[PDB]
């Protein structure tokens, strides 16, 4: 009889949990469905100005007569001055830069490779010494893996 | 893996370093006829002030994305806290009418 | 031994073969740039074939949307569905234990 | 953003096409490597799925194989006394069964 009553009484409780639980899942539904309109209205908003933007320049940069491309050449290799440590470095020169890059990218390729094969057979050993020591915690507890 | 680990950032590096001098040996053409010129700037002030402002909107735009993830993230927390309240209490009940 | 030093041979094959394979599945977006190369050799007014290719992506990007946004649902109620089996059995476990 | 900024000058598309031709490249060194003149963007992820599980058939193999090369740095009278003592409780047995 006291048991049907205590059950009851944790029925009471949990209706009050379930209430609070249900109040706090809307607010936060209500929240999260207003920050999904504002967020796809932020979207919605760059798109409009990229449009925008867009749409203003047409007449300004068709027109490009070929002759401000090559400013780009020079980002580029002034982008692979700081990129590279060669202050030196001429569209002329580049050509043995590059072969000579193209040999340290291969070399920390087969480094890479080298150490690879060693960290491979490593990280599987230690995947079977975790296996072995998980075994052993399972049955007995805690211990060391000394004692493993 | 910390060694293998700086072997990636320095491949990365590498690989990086060499795509830059590829561009510049591809690039070698363009800069054939350097000598050119050409009009620039025209309407530039609008177009600086409208990508400022777009800039915001981005800006803005990763605002509402990083506090849309959030609230995703304690909502579902909420929905699966109650989840577990509806079961506990479903089961609970079902136990009563059992006694 | 001999047959060691063959198996150490072995993995620098698969190692060396596997990290080529690794590299165009990084270069995956790189081979749909080949619109990006053809629309290159335009060397004129190309504005018309830019639009083309975002409204391409546009129709991709707001189909991977709609999948995305039912999958998260449907991922949403599998999970208060699990945690719907936790609490049930957290309460007939404490039944158990009360027993 | 490379229509609403069109003074970008092409500089994007020079820097995706290269990619491609790279791209390119890296794809016919990974036919000439793995001997696989039929392979394409789309399916290249079967093959190197397969070559995956080669790779781990190998490492997970050579795993056992530096285990056993290095328990068989043991002298050749330990061999000897375990494979005596064996014979001398069960009788005459051969050494791979030992």
């Amino acid at each position: 009889q006291e048991k049907i009553d205590r059950y009851q009484v944790d029925l009471e409780e949990l209706s009050y949990r379930l209430e609070e639980q249900t109040d706090v899942v809307e607010e936060a539904g209500e929240l999260q469905a207003e920050y999904e309109a504002r967020t796809e209205a932020t979207e919605q908003e760059v798109d409009e100005l990229k449009s925008q933007l867009a749409d203003y320049q047409q007449a300004l940069d068709v027109q490009q007569t070929r002759a401000i491309q090559y400013q780009q050449a020079l980002q580029a290799l002034e982008r692979a001055r700081e990129l590279c440590r060669l202050p030196d470095l001429s569209v002329d020169n580049a050509e043995e830069w590059l072969e000579t890059f193209q040999a340290k990218e291969q070399q920390a390729t087969e480094a890479l490779l080298a150490l690879e094969q060693k960290l491979s057979v490593a990280d599987a050993a230690h995947n079977q010494f975790e296996q072995a020591y998980q075994l052993v915690k399972n049955i007995v507890g805690e211990t060391s893996r000394s004692e493993a | 893996q910390q060694d293998y680990e700086t072997a990636k950032h320095s491949q990365h590096q590498a690989k990086q370093q060499a795509f830059a001098l590829v561009e510049i040996v591809q690039r070698r053409v363009h800069f054939s006829y350097s000598d050119s010129a050409g009009m620039l700037s025209e309407n530039a002030d609008l177009n600086d002030k409208l990508r400022q402002r777009l800039e915001h909107a981005e800006s803005d735009r990763s605002r509402a994305r990083e506090q849309l993830r959030q609230q995703q993230a304690q909502y579902s927390q909420f929905n699966q806290v109650l989840a577990s309240l509806k079961s506990s209490y479903e089961t609970k009940q079902d136990m009563l009418k059992e006694l």
